[PDB]
């Protein structure tokens, strides 16, 4: 998990 | 304790049992009875029986006059559509013909039957069938302007702000700026000739449609417009639907001290007259969830789905388009508040019960069904990282891929290229394009995210910056231009801090990922620099975590009517 | 060029014999022997009078650029036009 | 003795629409207009098949890397006139 | 409103385009390419694809002239022609071709 | 365009008319088959005579309250107008009985 | 460009609007328009409204006789079965209860209520509801059967020729072999009193019931009787239904040549009397296609088993027992043409179509749920072996360890431990078990199933050549034992070019069973023959794989009916 | 593979 939360 | 049955009920069961030879006559018996007799026949299960009776339009008028058990009724209908029966597009065309029989009369009948579709057409608006309700009201828009008086024109724009909704929930956005533009015409006509109306509902409608094309610039404009003709003669269920998409629009403003004032008060005004279990209530919880994921309160926007699928799952039957909408947030709230876990077996089934039910009663190129199939598409690619099967890690992610670009074009192809959710299923795609380890077309797609973004939203936003963090990570951890990473972490620090704090959980990958960067590149003195911020997220979100409940933080009586809006007015 | 359509009670809907030809059954009915009186003691007049006005409804709006309007039936006749609709073929 | 004339040259397939990404049969297809709209826009064949259901070339390549039959009518997928 | 400019341009370019007059070439390319990085990229998509039609018109009458000096039997098509290919979903003008046409045997 | 029918005992006449045309035009159409001197046919809309002077669109009979499916009526005379028949009045259920 | 409604599309509207006040008037319309108010509930959605004029018998039947639009009538029946109304069973148990009321009436009144059981009967088994079409014929047989005269003897054996087709079809097959018997009560009464009535149709649907009893033997030496019963004055209906079993016979007792010229004759006259999208039409095409996927044309078979669910699914709608069988053929069609290609993605979807369908329609006890159970698991077995997970591999084929054992115990229950549908459910387990690591009890389910299939058909068979293959592949590759298998792809070999030829697409899994039988054993110079012929094999294959459209090859037969049935008596 | 087209 790296990207953040998908928007 | 074993106490009897009432007469009422007890004569109540035994006309359903003998309904074949009275059925003739129980169609003459008073709504409120005849509403009961039906209900049995739905509690018996004999939903032949029954919707051989609700197909027809005199039987559904009588039915629609008990206001107290239409929550009851809603549940009766929502059976009858999942039962096969069309019964909703059967009296949607029943009232379009019989409307266009009467229009060679006086302005009694006219006026008897344009409030039978007011009611029908608020109801099947009610229960989601927007492409149906449109129908009825396009039916009794056409009886208003046959007659041009003073008398009738309200009730035209009584009709164009009801299918300024039905062709929102319908997302045929691009007849929604007509009818606006044909309410002002029905509505200069009437405010010219010493009668002004209330253009409180109707721009409350625009909130909602600038909302859904992305045009927030403009959707705060006549978010301000709605609220300055809110008046406390209004209906509740005008008001508080002024509140909620007032709500929606201020939070995409990224201004959330005053959108907290609004929706919570909404809440509040949906709670005391609605009641917990009224869908008007839920609808108001629904919109009051979108301001607590985009604040980062995470962790009570999934407790306010729940409720607000909840109710929704009692009302509204099985498959129907609202139960949908409600798992489509559900999983969306769910994907986002498990993101760091990486468990997602409750929210794909939301998300692909929302896909289920959608797929089911809406036709394949509908706009609220891509919105609905990137949410499992943003799942699908998560648990393609998650699971070890190579096997399964390429098929559920190209599985993906299909749903963003099928989402992609139904947003394209009526969004345009220069919008928001275009550029959201860009950055989708790109997180997508990460995944699939293809960083050089996962570059362009981001670039375009966040070109389109920073243009129509700005330089400086809530939305850009999360973009960014897609794009940062990209750079940082799999392609190694630390030197263009390194001022996109930096970019989205000042934006995350900006309305957040440092205590943003979003944060996270925004702080772990400056560790990274400076790991490869020396400067290890900046790796403890950033080291210490990360214990202070740490300790600046679990202190803050312990907050009671949303439901109960608007508790009882927070605030008044006509209050909120001057408060919010000036500011 | 026009066509006595008379009723069962003597009720005569006279109309121009291009329009009367849509309907399969009065063309034949003007063909053999007999652009003159046609005998309709079975259809009444009042269901007759709407399937005249079907028949300039029918010939003005073929080929229609703009969308057709739906034609009315009252519900108190439609049943009994129905029939007239399959016996005169329209 | 001397002509000039043009000609609005079209694939063969009247359906109008690449059934998988729903964008117009003679535009590029949805992965084509997603990055690049003149880069990969050259390569965006349309490729027919046995039972005559032409679709984008990268649009059919995707589905066929997921599912394996054409996806109007559930028969198996064999091409036959790649454009 | 830049939709409509781009309709009303292209229902231009393209009767300006067939009718073989032009500044140059490479103008209406520039005019072209000051619009994809102006407004959008797929703004000018079908507007960049009226171009570089006429451009690949004259690589392909040279194939279409070498390709009846390549054949078997000898063909003389007698009225020397050449033609402009065009997509169809490009150009405007489509328009409604309802009315059929027999051309005789001079062509 | 305006689509009429013309009643004067119980003949009926489905003839077209254009809304900028006058009466005078009109009364020709009617001696086509009734095969009668126009002077001596006189119309009664609603029980009124109509003027010759007087277009089709100056007595109400407007192209769009003159549909081919519901078109507008016009009296004639020499009124003794007998209605075609009366449809059988069907039940309205919702009725008490 | 926008026509104006028809008036009569139009009142049709208009009174479907009114239906509460005109649902008893309606009835009293003419037989025609009855049909097309009634089609517009169905149009419109109104199932419910529609449902419960379907139900009524009295309205129904005048619906029935309205057979211009069959076809539309097929769509709106079915689509009330799988939207929750039983129209079939209510209307059976309505027929049955006015049977019983009228039996006491004059025998000439209990003719009329005979015609309306045909017409409904005939209705009914045509929709694939034989189960609710065995009352309303059983109710029809036993009302005729009451009184005993010479015109009650020909509707008696008419109630009963269809009653076996009803029971035939249901897989009632020890109920259909008592219901010949009662035939043959009624012919011998019609022929004792100088009266001959054709047994073509009573006949040839007997070999189905020998067929679906896998006794070949006894089904095609009933195709001669059935056959030769065939005259001029038959209607299409009947010579379609000799001609489509009486090739099914043909085409498993290895009679290739005369099963072609039937089954493409039957093909070729349903086709010009019963149009080409007709339910009869769609049933001689799923026949069809079972000759040419005997007969190696499996590239070609698939194309028609297509062309027979494509009809199947636009008469019937879906949750239809003929749509199930159309697609449990080609469900099985496609799983054979995509063996060797892994693409079992459509032929999945096809069958679990069919089981999704039988498990809906019909109880868990029934043998048609036998036929469609075997063919989802054997698709199931090769997705597991081209899948590389261990756990996938486990749970798919102890999915299809279930799906044999389950179509195994239903096809014992009716048929028996010495029939071949029962025989070749163990060549299939026997198959699973190769991959299942019960390789100890994998031969003793092939050699239980080859000691019934040889004792049955014997020893110069297709049927059993194909377990014998299977059999020899099990002990070359698991069994390691070379001796007794190279014993059995010499037999699989030889009969492969003795009936089909060299051309045999079965011939690749021995010629390469023996590339590497060979390879192991030490001889290594028959390693290089079996390797040049396998080439050989390859090099015949290219001109003889002609992928003709089989619809088009049957276009215009130029021999009549006529010419077929004498022409296979020749032979036979 | 292995096994013949099963039956
Ligand atoms: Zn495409
Ligand atoms: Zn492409
Ligand atoms: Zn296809
Ligand atoms: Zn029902």
């Amino acid at each position: 998990q790296k990207r953040a939360s998908g928007q | 304790e074993w106490i009897p049955e009432t007469l009422y009920n007890t004569a109540i069961s035994a006309v359903v049992d003998n309904y074949i030879r009275s059925r003739r006559d129980i169609r003459s018996l008073p709504e409120n009875i005849q509403f009961d007799v039906y209900y049995k026949l739905y509690q018996q299960g004999r939903l032949c029986q029954l919707g051989s009776e609700f197909c027809e339009l005199e039987v559904f008028a009588k039915v629609l006059r008990a206001l107290d058990k239409r929550h009851l009724l809603h549940h009766c209908f929502q059976a009858l559509m999942d039962h096969g029966v069309k019964v909703a597009s059967v009296l949607a065309y029943s009232f379009s013909r019989r409307c266009s029989y009467i229009a060679e009369s006086d302005a009694a009948v006219k006026e008897k039957a344009i409030q039978v579709g007011f009611v029908l057409g608020g109801f099947l608006s009610d229960a989601g069938w927007y492409s149906d309700a449109e129908k009825v009201f396009l039916s009794c828009l056409q009886l208003c302007t046959l007659h041009d008086e003073m008398l009738h024109w309200f009730r035209a724009v009584e009709c164009c702000v009801r299918l300024l909704h039905v062709r929102n929930g319908n997302c045929k956005y691009h007849l929604g700026e007509e009818t606006f533009k044909l309410a002002q015409t029905y509505m200069d006509k009437l405010s010219k000739h010493g009668q002004q109306a209330n253009k409180a509902a109707l721009y409350g409608e625009l909130c909602a449609l600038l909302f859904a094309k992305s045009h927030y610039d403009e959707a705060y404009k006549w978010c301000i417009e709605a609220m300055k003709e809110i008046t406390a003669g209004l209906p509740v269920k005008v008001v508080v639907d002024v509140l909620r998409q007032a709500s929606k629009a201020c939070v995409v403003k990224r201004e959330f001290k005053k959108a907290e004032q609004l929706i919570k008060h909404a809440v509040y005004l949906a709670r005391d007259h609605f009641g917990s279990k009224h869908p008007k209530y839920s609808d108001t919880l629904l919109d009051y969830g979108f301001y607590l994921l985009n604040v980062d309160n995470i962790c009570q926007s999934v407790a306010i789905y729940q409720a607000a699928l909840d109710i929704r799952q009692s009302v509204f039957g099985g498959k129907n388009i609202h139960v949908a909408t409600a798992h489509e947030d559900l999983a969306y709230s769910s994907y986002v508040h498990q993101y760091s876990s990486g468990k997602f077996d409750n929210a794909l089934f939301h998300a692909e019960r929302a896909i289920g039910i959608i797929t089911h009663i809406l036709p394949e190129d509908h706009l609220l069904l891509a919105s609905s199939k990137r949410v499992k598409a943003l799942i699908l690619e998560e648990i393609a990282i998650d699971c070890h099967n190579k096997e399964t890690e390429q098929r559920l992610l190209q599985e993906a891929h299909d749903l963003h670009l099928s989402s992609l074009q139904l947003a394209k192809k009526a969004f345009g290229e220069f919008n928001v959710q275009t550029a959201k299923h860009y950055g989708n795609l790109g997180r997508l394009y990460q995944s699939m380890r293809k960083f050089k077309e996962a570059e362009e797609m981001h670039i375009k995210a966040i070109q389109i973004k920073e243009q129509l939203l700005g330089q400086e936003d809530y939305e850009v910056a999360l973009s960014v963090g897609h794009l940062a990570s990209l750079y940082n951890y799999d392609m190694n231009q630390y030197e263009n990473a390194e001022k996109l972490y930096l970019r989205s620090i000042a934006i995350g801090k900006k309305l957040f704090g440092e205590g943003y959980s979003g944060l996270e990958y925004d702080y772990r990922g400056l560790i990274k960067l400076y790991n490869s590149i020396g400067n290890y003195e900046k790796v403890f620099e950033y080291h210490n911020v990360l214990s202070n997220w740490n300790r600046l979100r679990d202190r803050q975590y312990s907050v009671t409940d949303a439901l109960e933080d608007v508790s009882t009586s927070p605030q008044s009517t006509e209050e909120v809006v001057q408060s919010f007015l000036i500011s | 060029m026009y066509v006595k359509l008379i009723s069962s009670d003597g009720h005569e809907f006279i109309v121009k014999r291009e329009h009367a030809l849509t309907s399969g059954t009065i063309k034949a009915m003007l063909s053999g022997p007999g652009t003159n009186e046609v005998n309709f003691r079975e259809i009444p007049s009042h269901v007759l009078s709407k399937v005249c006005m079907y028949f300039t409804y029918k010939v003005r709006y073929t080929n229609s650029s703009t969308e057709i309007p739906e034609f009315p039936i009252a519900p108190e006749i439609a049943l009994e036009l129905l029939m007239a609709a399959n016996f005169l073929d329209c | 003795k001397k002509w000039n004339a043009v000609a609005l040259w079209a694939w063969d397939i009247v359906v109008d629409n690449c059934a998988i990404c729903r964008n117009h049969i003679m535009d590029l297809c949805i992965e084509c207009q997603a990055n690049q709209a003149s880069a990969t826009s050259e390569e965006c064949t349309v490729a027919w098949g046995v039972c005559n259901h032409a679709f984008h070339f990268h649009c059919i390549s995707r589905w066929l890397k997921t599912r394996q039959v054409c996806p109007l009518d559930n028969r198996e997928w064999e091409f036959q006139k790649y454009g | 409103d830049k939709d409509v400019f781009q309709k009303f341009y292209a229902r231009m370019l393209a009767k300006r385009l067939i009718h073989g007059l032009s500044m140059s070439m490479d103008s209406e390319e520039a005019m072209i390419n000051k619009l994809k990085q102006a407004c959008g990229y797929e703004f000018t998509s079908k507007l960049h694809r009226m171009y570089t039609d006429m451009s690949v018109s004259a690589d392909l009458n040279n194939k279409f002239n070498n390709f009846i000096k390549n054949q078997d039997t000898v063909i003389d098509l007698g009225i020397s022609f050449q033609i402009y290919v065009l997509q169809a979903g490009a150009w405007p003008l489509t328009q409604a071709p309802s009315s059929t046409f027999a051309i005789p045997q001079e062509l | 365009d305006v689509f009429l029918m013309i009643r004067r005992h119980k003949t009926t006449i489905f003839t077209d008319a254009k809304e900028s045309s006058t009466v005078f035009e009109l009364k020709r159409i009617v001696e086509g088959i009734l095969k009668r001197p126009p002077d001596e046919q006189r119309l009664y809309k609603d029980d009124q005579l109509l003027d010759d002077g007087k277009t089709l669109g100056e007595c109400g009979f407007t192209s769009q309250t003159a549909r081919p499916q519901a078109p507008a009526t016009v009296g004639l005379a020499f009124l003794c107008i007998e209605p075609f028949s009366s449809p059988p009045e069907l039940p309205d259920v919702m009725k008490p009985q």
